[PDB]
Formats: C-alpha cells, structure tokens, sequence
C-alpha cells in the first residue's frame, strides 16, 4: 500500500541474534589480554624459588630434583641410622 | 561478522533516496488518472459520433 521500510531496523536488531552474545563475549575477552609475552616475571627468588624456575617449569620439567629429595632422604634416614643403628 | 556489517555500509545513504524518488514514481500519476477521465470522455465523443 506504501514504501514498505526494512533496510534500516539494523539498529535494534544487533542484540537478539547468536554473533552478537559472541562478539560482546570477545571484544571484552581481547582487551585485557597481555600482548607479546609481557609481565611474564622471569626473575623471581624467595630463598626457594629459584630451585622451582631452574628445575620445576615447563621446559625442564624433570624429576631428577625428586633424585636429590630421594637424595635427601638418602641424607636423611642414613644419617638417622646414625642416629639409631 | 565484519563483513556482514561491512555489507551494509552505504545503506542509508541510497535507500534515504530509494524510499523519496519510489514513493514519488508510485505517486505522480493521479494527472495520468485525471488524464484517462478526459481521454475515456473524447473515446466515447468519438464512440458516438461515429454512431451518427
């Protein structure tokens, strides 16, 4: 009966459908994401942390520490055999 | 989704023109009406002198 008008009902359209909850999901994910690696604290020593960065990360990763608390415990109980038998 | 939205970048500015000038071409014609009264008025002037 007249000019029918759907070209331009974008503006309240943008909130029902399924890519807007995932783009308001996103652009709120991709802010506060650190950009090349940074603050990744490299350097950090409280009398024990120092063991943790060179044996207990994810690029070594071995269980050779785990040898020397067995070690330990060969420094321990042995010398508690000196200390009992 | 860029580039749905992307698809929809000029819109406005042609359908601000294609909602004025389609009206119009639909609504510029009532002379054209006003015209066929006068012209079905000398057809049956027409019509019947013939008959005479």
């Amino acid at each position: 009966v007249s000019t029918l008008i759907p070209p331009k009902v974008v503006s309240s359209k943008n909130i029902g459908s399924a890519p807007n909850a995932k783009r308001i999901a996103n652009v709120v994910h991709f802010y506060k994401s650190l950009p090349q690696g940074p603050a990744p604290a490299i350097k950090a020593n409280t009398r024990l942390a120092r063991y943790k960065a060179k044996y207990f990360d994810g690029d070594n990763a071995s269980g050779k520490p785990l040898w020397h608390f067995a070690l330990g415990i060969i420094a321990f109980g042995y010398s508690m055999e000196y200390y009992f038998h | 989704r860029i580039d749905s939205v992307s698809q929809l970048q000029n819109v406005a500015e042609t359908t601000k023109v294609l909602f004025d000038v389609s009206k119009e071409t639909v609504e510029l014609e009532s002379e054209a009406f006003e015209l066929k009264q006068k012209v079905e008025l000398a057809h049956e002037a027409k019509a019947v002198l013939d008959s005479w």
